């Protein structure tokens, strides 16, 4: 059934099993036109394909080509994106497959469906748990391998650098939801935190500063309080 | 005009003759229902006063044989059955006839309703679907689950209906999945009609078929038939002209036979609101949408 507060340590025990988050596949800019109407321009976007226990995703970019002549683009980015996730299941050997799929939007339930009947053993599933994988597109290193993809391309990460040789893969993804969440209730104050220490620095072949221990702690603990804040800021409390 | 006499009535029971229904006292002097018209299949069907648990009945068509019921103490049920004795059997139902003993299949001239319920209905396919082979009529009751039921339990006691399945890879071509889910021509006019079926008459002989055992026996498993087999013709962007004018009538007559009173149990409001407003064929079903939106404006 639904994944949600009361079956979380599911995530990280030993089944195989990948997040499936639609919410930048089809992505525009609304302007005006020239006689005073209003259009769309389409803009790169991604699928956000998560492994919570490795920290290993599968960012399938979107070119804005594949619209190209299409109608009903936001339902069609549904069964593109369950195409694109079937695709991969089927490029992976058998031993790497995942036994469930957890969508973060239930429309994407259907689409899933369909493509995976192929794969009866494994399970589609939604959740209740209201993830913050939009703000992967604040990521700088993603958003702009994104925006500079000219034909579509599979585009590989840990999303965990290396935190995995010191901590869980529970306090990781928790650490993960938190930089998103705030990223997305207050980007600029976020990426402010984030890099507001020149001394501390992003690795070539990582997506997030290099924190010791106790870094993490602080950072961890300014992300709550911007989002606490915001909370604030946006009910007056 | 057949007869079905009946060896005795020693239990109260409501016996049902097609959409027509009387009530029959302990041991009354009852000895069965004559004036049946040829030409259609009938339905004859049983609710004891004492448990109306178990709604029970036999299709038959009185072309096919000599039938006749009479009531089983040991299986506690009345039961049909055939007599091979032609010349014995005309005897006894003239001598129930002389005597008077019998009610009349209440047939108005005027009144087309269980030819437009049983207009594609053939007791060749109920056999099918209802397997049975020693004996000519078919049982149906209140229980019996379908082949489709047991898959998500006895075999013999099945209804073998036609399976649908929208989510099935019988229903999406690989390389179509989003045009097979939205649209399912294909599955209706290729694997359905132009495969399994053969032709539209025989999808609407078990469409009315499934109505039919859904209304007359609460079979639940027979309504999700019903209601299936609309929703693969309405949810198809491509149908035959005739096939949907037809499918109106069809439904018509359905939904005007229905009980008010089972309207809440016999409906699936989903899939009618679907059907009727936003489907492909919302706009082909003038004579359907107008009657449920008088009949049953509260379902939509
Ligand atoms: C009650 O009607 C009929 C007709 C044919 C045979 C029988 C059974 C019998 O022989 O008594 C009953």
């Amino acid at each position: 059934g639904a994944m949600n507060s009361s079956n979380y340590a599911e995530l990280f025990n030993n089944d195989i099993k990948l997040f499936v988050d639609d919410t930048n596949v089809y992505r525009v800019t609304v302007h005006k036109t020239f006689e005073g109407n209003v259009a769309t321009k389409a803009i790169n976007g991604c699928i956000f394909t998560l492994n919570p226990k490795t920290g290993h995703l599968f960012l399938k970019i979107i070119h804005t080509s594949v619209w190209a002549g299409q109608k009903r683009l936001s339902q069609l980015a549904k069964w593109k994106t369950a195409e694109e996730v079937s695709a991969l299941v089927r490029s992976l050997p058998k031993e790497e497959q995942p036994k469930q799929i957890i969508v973060t939007r239930k429309a994407m339930l259907d689409p899933l469906e369909v493509h995976m009947l192929d794969f009866p053993n494994i399970a589609i599933r939604p959740t209740e748990l209201r993830l913050p994988f939009s703000a992967a597109m604040s990521i700088d290193k993603l958003s702009d391998v994104v925006m500079k993809a000219t034909e579509p391309q599979m585009v590989l990460f840990n999303i965990y650098d290396d935190w995995l040789d010191r901590i869980s893969s529970y306090t990781a993804f928790s650490r993960l939801t938190l930089l998103l969440r705030a990223l997305k209730t207050n980007e600029e104050s976020a990426k402010m935190i984030l890099l507001s220490d020149p001394t501390i620095t992003i690795k070539s072949y990582h997506l997030w500063p290099s924190f010791t221990d106790e870094q993490w702690i602080t950072i961890e603990s300014q992300m709550r309080d911007l989002i606490l804040t915001e909370y604030g800021r946006k009910y007056n409390v | 005009m057949n007869t079905v006499p009946f060896t005795s009535a020693p239990i109260e029971v409501t016996i049902g003759i097609d959409q027509y229904s009387f009530n029959v006292k302990e041991n009354q002097p009852f000895h069965g229902i004559k004036d049946i018209p040829i030409g259609h299949v009938h339905v004859i069907h049983f609710q004891h006063a004492d448990n109306s648990s178990m709604r029970y009945g036999y299709w038959f068509d009185c072309r096919m044989g000599n039938f006749y019921i009479q009531y089983d103490p040991k299986d506690g049920l009345y039961k049909m059955m055939e007599e091979r004795d032609g010349a014995k059997f005309e005897n006894i139902v003239h001598n129930f006839k002389e005597r008077q003993m019998m009610v009349s299949y209440p047939k108005i001239d005027e009144d087309d309703t269980w030819y437009n319920l049983t207009e594609f209905v053939q007791m060749d396919k109920i056999r099918k679907i209802v397997r049975k082979d020693e004996n000519q009529f078919s049982y149906v009751d209140s229980s019996m689950t379908t082949v489709q039921e047991n898959e998500l339990s006895d075999p013999a006691h099945s209804l073998n209906y036609t399976v649908i399945n929208f989510k099935s890879r019988e229903a999406i071509r690989p390389g179509h999945e989003m045009e097979d889910f939205l649209d399912k021509s294909y599955y209706l006019n290729t694997v359905m009609l132009q495969g399994i079926f053969k032709n539209s008459s025989n999808y609407f002989g078990e469409l009315q078929f499934a109505f039919l055992n859904a209304m007359f026996f609460g079979n639940y498993g027979s309504s999700l038939q019903w209601h299936a087999m609309i929703e693969l013709i309405c949810s198809s962007a491509t149908v035959p002209k005739h096939m949907l004018d037809k499918l109106d009538e069809i439904l018509y007559y359905q939904i005007k036979t229905l009980p008010e009173q089972y309207s809440d149990i016999l409906l699936n409001e989903r899939v009618w609101n679907i059907c009727l407003y936003s489907s492909f064929q919302k706009n082909s079903l003038h004579n359907t949408e107008k009657i449920m939106e008088n009949k049953y404006p509260e379902l939509l």
